RNA sequence: ACAUUUUUUGGCACCGCGACCCUCGCACUUGUGGAGUCG
C-alpha cells in the first residue's frame, strides 16, 4: 500500500544486489509500490556495461545498497 | 494490523540485527520500516554466509528476502503490547 | 466450491501429512485455518529412511503441506455439500 | 488421470474435488517416483486410498483415454 | 518435599544469563518439564544420587551445587560441593560432556584425581575451570 | 499418573513393565482399555492378564478375545460378585456361546418366563 | 503441554520453531500475525551443520512467516 | 498495439510450446485465462529438445511456465 | 521520477534492442524487441533470441516471456 | 554486583561467561566484553546481596583458567538491579 | 471472501586448534591483542 521511501536514494548510484548471487550498479531514476527500479545504466559485477538505461523487477531485488552516501 | 510490524517500526532508531534468505546477517541503526518489512539501516556491518565481514553505509532490504530480525531487548518492556 | 470449507469440516481426524520437504507427519487434526495452516495433536514426525520423532502439539503452516493423507473411512460426497 | 508434480511425483489417481488453486481431493491414488542415492536405479510406487493434494505442487495434469 | 509434578509447575522458569528451570532428596518426576529446558538448577538441595531422569533431549546444563551427591547413575555438569569420595564413583561419566566441575568433593584430594578424570572421561575439555591440556 | 503420562509421551515387554508400573485405579483400567483398543491378538490377552494383576467389562474383553479359558473368565466373573444384571449378562454370554455353560447359568437363573 | 484449539490461545508459551533453511528458533511467542510472523521474547537460533547442535542466543526477535515451517511447544509459561 | 492477452487469445486452436521452471513442450492450444494457465491437445514432451513422450490432452499450471512460442 | 510502467511504454513506442535476464537462472538470457504491455511485468516480445551467458548465439522465434521470471530490461 | 579482573583474556567470550555462570552459581542465582578497555574483566550480578558477599570472600584469588582472579564490589549499581 | 512481484499457490529437487607474547583496564556488547603455524 505505502510507497517505498527511496527519495533519499533518488539520483544516486546504487548497488542493486539481485537474485541468484548477482549484482547491478547505476544511478537511481525511479521506482513504484512493488519496488521495481528504473536506473540509468551500469555494469554487472571483471566488469561489463550493458544498456543505456535499465529496469529491474521488484521480486528480483535482494538489496539496493547505496554506493554514494 | 500486524504487531510484529508495529514492533519493527518502534525499533526505528535502535540497532537491529537482520538476516536474509541468503543468510547474510546485518547489524545497524534501523532508519525506516514499512508494513511490508522494507527495512533501511545505517552504519551497517554485513557478514557473508561463509564467514567474512564487510562494513557498509546505508543498506536497504526488502522484507520478502528478509528471514528474521533481532530487535534490542529494551523494547520488550513497553508500550506496544 | 471451496476446498477450504471441506478441510474445516474434517475435524478430529488421525491423519498423515506430507510436506514440500517430504516429511511424513502422523497426527490428529484438531483444527485447520482458512489458509490451510494445520493444527495437529498426538503428532509423530518421520522422514522419507531414518528414525522417528514424536511430539504432542504441532502447528504446521499451509504453504508447506503438499498432501494431507486422509483417513481410511470417509464419505466424500456428503462432505462436499454446502 | 495422471498428474505431474514439482517434486518428481507422477500421481495417477481418481479426482473427487476441484477449486481455483487446483487443489484436489483424490481417491484410488497411485503415486510414482524413485528413491535413489546415486548411482542407483529403482522405480517405486505406492497405493493410497484417500489423499488431499496442494496446487503449487501441480505442474501438468493429463488424461489418458 | 518430594520433587513432584506440582512442584515443577510453580517453579520459576526463565531465560538465563538458555531456558532454565529453578529448583529435594531424590530426583524424580522430570517428565512434567516436558523436555522444555536447556538448563536445570538443582543447587542447594539434598539429592544423594544423580539418577532418575526421564529421556530429556533438550537438557544441556545441570547445576548441582551444594547437594549430597555420593553416586552417579549433557554438555555441562557442575557438581561443586558434594560427596563423591572414590575415583571409581566418577566412572559413570565416561558414558556421557565437555564442561565438568567436581570441586569441593573429597575425591579431589585423591592421588592422581585430575589425570584419572582426563583418561576416563576424555570428552571433557574444561575440568574444574582449567583447560584439559595435551601434556 | 503424570509420570505415566510423560512416559506415555516417551512411548515391548519392558515397556509393558514400565506401563503396568505406571498404572486412580480407574485411570489404569482406562489404560488397559486403551491397550485392548490399540491392539484391536495374544498380546492383548497378556494385557488382560496384567489387568488381572491390577469386571463384567473385562469379561466382555474376554469375549473379544474369543474355550476353557473363557470358562475361566466366567469363573473370574463369579469371583467378581456373589450374584445383579451383570451376572445375567454373564449368563447371556454363557448362553450365546459348551451346553453345560448355558445350562449352569440357566440353573443359577432358576435359583413362568 | 495443554490441548489448545489455536495458536493465539497459547500466547507466551516457550516455542520450538522450524524454518525452511533448517534452523530452529526457540523462544516465547509474544505476538502472532495474519501471516504467521512471530515475535519471540528470548529467542535462540539452533542450527545443525552437516554433526551436532550449533547454538546462538539472539534476544527479542521478529520472525517472518514465509520462512516459518512449523511451530512446536517447548515448555509451559513463566 | 499488440498486448499479450489478445495475442494469447488469438493463438487459441494453434500450435504452441512451453518451457518450465526445465522441460520443453509442444501442442495445440485449447484455451487460456487471465492467470495464464494452459490447456493443450497433442502434447509432446521435449526433454531439452527431445520428444520423450506424446501425452495428448493436458493442462499446464501457470506458475511453472517460462515462455510461450510457435 | 520515471515509473517502470512509463519506461515500458516508452520502450514499446521505440522498438529497440531489449536484453532480458531470467529470475533464478544465470546461464540464459533473452534478446529482442518489446511488442506488448501488461498490468504485471509480463510482455510479448517478437523476434526474440536466447543467449547462453559468458561464464555464442542460438535460434529462437517470437515469444511472450512471463512477468514472474523477468529480471532486467534495457531500451 | 561483583567486579572481577585479572582474568585470562584468551578464553572466548561465550565460554568465559558460561564458566563464570557455573562457578558463581554455587552462591546464589546469578557483563563481559573483549574490548581493549574491558578485556580480562567481568561484572557478575546476583539476585541476593548475601550471595555477592559470600562469593567475594570465598573466591578471592581462585585460580580460573590459570590465573588467580581478583574480586571487588562494583563501583555502581547494575542497570538490571 | 478467495491464487498473477513483499508473506499462505513457493525456484522446488537431483572464526577455530598448537605455540609465543601484549594489555591490569569499573561495564551493559555485531566482533575484538599482536607475529607466526594449522585447519
Amino acid at each position: 500500500v505505502s510507497t517505498p521511501e527511496l527519495k533519499k536514494y533518488m539520483d544516486k548510484k546504487i548497488l542493486l544486489n539481485i537474485n541468484g548471487s548477482r549484482k547491478v550498479a547505476g544511478i537511481l531514476r525511479g521506482y513504484d509500490i512493488f519496488l521495481n527500479v528504473v536506473l540509468d545504466d551500469a555494469m554487472e559485477i571483471n566488469n561489463h556495461q550493458l544498456g543505456l538505461q535499465t529496469v529491474i523487477r521488484g521480486n528480483s531485488i535482494i538489496s539496493l545498497e547505496a554506493l554514494d552516501a | 494490523n500486524g504487531i510484529p510490524v508495529k514492533l519493527l517500526n518502534e525499533a526505528q532508531g535502535h540497532i537491529v540485527s537482520l538476516e536474509l534468505t541468503t543468510g547474510a546477517t546485518y547489524r545497524g541503526k534501523l532508519v525506516e520500516s514499512e508494513d511490508s518489512m522494507n527495512v533501511q539501516l545505517r552504519d551497517v556491518i554485513a557478514t557473508e554466509p561463509q564467514g567474512a565481514v564487510t562494513h557498509m553505509d546505508q543498506i536497504f532490504v526488502r522484507g520478502s528476502q528478509i528471514k528474521f530480525i533481532v530487535v534490542p531487548d529494551l523494547l520488550k518492556n513497553a508500550p506496544l503490547f | 466450491m471451496k476446498l477450504v470449507n471441506f478441510l474445516k469440516k474434517l475435524r478430529n481426524e488421525q491423519v498423515t501429512i506430507e510436506l514440500k520437504n517430504g516429511t511424513t507427519v502422523w497426527g490428529t487434526l484438531q483444527s485447520v485455518s482458512p489458509q490451510m495452516n494445520a493444527i495437529l495433536t498426538d503428532v509423530k514426525l518421520t522422514l522419507p529412511s531414518d528414525n522417528i520423532a514424536s511430539l504432542q502439539y504441532i502447528n504446521i503452516r499451509g504453504n508447506t503441506i503438499r498432501q494431507i493423507i486422509l483417513p481410511d473411512s470417509l464419505n466424500l460426497d456428503s462432505l462436499l455439500v454446502d | 488421470v495422471i498428474i505431474s508434480l514439482r517434486n518428481n511425483h507422477k500421481i495417477i489417481a481418481r479426482v473427487k474435488a476441484f477449486d481455483r488453486h487446483c487443489n484436489m481431493v483424490l481417491e484410488n491414488v497411485k503415486e510414482l517416483w524413485t528413491e535413489k542415492k546415486g548411482k542407483n536405479v529403482i522405480n517405486r510406487e505406492r497405493f493410497i486410498s484417500k489423499l488431499f493434494l496442494r496446487g503449487d505442487s501441480v505442474i501438468v495434469v493429463l488424461k489418458t483415454p | 518435599m518430594k520433587f513432584t509434578p506440582s512442584i515443577v509447575i510453580d517453579a520459576p522458569q526463565y531465560y538465563v544469563d538458555d531456558l532454565q528451570l529453578e529448583t529435594e532428596s531424590m530426583p524424580s518426576s522430570l517428565k512434567h518439564l516436558t523436555k522444555p529446558t536447556h538448563i536445570l538448577d538443582l543447587t542447594n538441595n539434598d539429592l544423594i544420587m544423580i539418577p532418575d531422569l526421564s529421556r530429556r533431549d533438550d537438557i544441556h546444563t545441570l547445576l548441582l551445587g551444594r547437594n549430597n551427591i555420593v553416586e552417579v547413575d549433557v554438555q555441562n555438569l557442575t557438581l561443586s560441593n558434594n560427596s563423591i569420595r572414590r575415583f571409581e564413583d566418577l566412572q559413570r561419566l565416561r558414558r556421557a560432556l565437555k564442561n565438568l566441575t567436581l570441586i569441593g568433593n573429597q575425591v579431589c584430594h585423591l592421588a592422581n584425581y585430575r589425570e584419572h578424570v582426563l583418561r576416563l572421561v576424555p570428552h571433557l575439555e574444561t575440568l574444574d575451570f582449567q583447560n584439559v591440556t595435551a601434556e | 499418573e503424570e509420570k505415566v503420562l510423560p512416559l506415555t509421551q516417551l512411548d515391548e515387554e519392558e515397556s509393558t513393565d514400565e506401563a503396568e508400573l505406571i498404572n486412580l485405579v480407574k485411570g489404569f483400567t482406562k489404560g488397559g482399555f486403551i491397550s485392548e483398543e490399540i491392539s484391536e491378538g495374544s498380546r492383548g490377552d497378556i494385557w488382560s492378564s496384567h489387568i488381572l494383576e491390577r469386571p463384567q467389562q473385562k469379561r466382555n474383553e474376554s469375549l473379544a478375545t474369543l474355550l476353557t479359558r473363557d470358562n475361566i473368565t466366567i469363573k473370574s466373573v463369579y469371583e467378581k460378585y456373589l450374584p445383579d444384571e451383570n451376572s445375567g449378562k454373564y449368563l447371556p454370554s454363557s448362553e450365546l456361546p459348551e451346553l453345560n455353560f448355558n445350562y449352569l447359568a440357566s440353573l443359577e437363573k432358576l435359583g413362568q418366563y | 503441554v495443554a490441548h489448545s484449539s489455536r495458536l493465539a490461545n497459547l500466547i507466551d508459551y516457550k516455542l520450538r520453531v522450524l524454518t525452511q533453511d533448517g534452523r530452529v528458533y526457540i523462544g516465547q511467542l509474544m505476538a502472532f500475525d495474519k501471516h504467521m510472523n512471530l515475535v519471540l521474547n528470548e529467542c535462540i537460533e539452533e542450527r545443525v551443520p552437516k554433526i551436532k547442535v550449533e547454538k546462538r542466543v539472539l534476544g527479542l526477535t521478529i520472525l517472518r512467516g514465509e520462512q516459518i515451517l512449523s511451530t512446536v511447544v517447548e515448555d509451559k509459561p513463566l | 498495439p499488440v498486448n499479450p492477452k489478445p495475442f494469447l487469445k488469438g493463438l487459441v486452436n494453434h500450435r504452441v510450446g512451453v518451457k518450465l521452471k526445465s522441460t520443453e513442450y509442444r501442442g495445440t492450444l485449447v484455451s487460456t485465462d487471465n492467470y495464464f494457465n494452459l490447456q493443450l491437445n497433442e502434447a509432446e514432451e521435449f526433454v531439452a529438445g527431445v520428444s520423450h513422450g506424446t501425452l495428448g490432452e493436458i493442462f499446464i499450471r501457470c506458475n511453472n511456465v517460462l515462455y510461450i512460442r510457435e | 521520477m520515471v515509473p517502470p510502467i512509463n519506461c515500458i511504454f516508452n520502450f514499446l513506442q521505440q522498438q529497440t534492442p531489449v536484453t532480458i535476464w531470467l529470475f533464478e537462472q544465470i546461464g540464459i538470457r533473452i534478446k529482442g524487441k518489446i511488442v506488448g504491455f501488461d498490468e504485471f511485468m509480463n510482455v510479448v516480445i517478437d523476434e526474440a533470441v536466447e543467449i547462453p551467458v559468458n561464464s555464442k548465439g542460438t535460434p529462437l522465434g517470437k515469444i511472450l516471456l512471463k512477468g514472474d521470471n523477468i529480471t532486467l530490461i534495457t531500451s | 554486583t561483583l567486579y572481577v579482573s585479572q582474568l585470562n583474556e584468551k578464553i572466548n567470550m561465550q565460554r568465559l561467561r558460561v564458566n563464570l555462570f557455573l562457578l558463581f552459581a554455587t552462591f546464589g542465582e546469578v557483563v563481559s566484553m573483549n574490548f581493549k578497555k574491558q578485556r580480562g574483566q567481568a561484572f557478575i550480578t546476583m539476585r541476593t546481596i548475601d550471595q555477592a558477599s559470600l562469593a567475594q570472600i570465598s573466591l578471592n584469588g581462585e585460580r580460573f583458567f590459570g590465573k588467580p582472579l581478583k574480586v571487588e564490589f562494583s563501583k555502581s549499581e547494575t542497570k538490571t538491579l
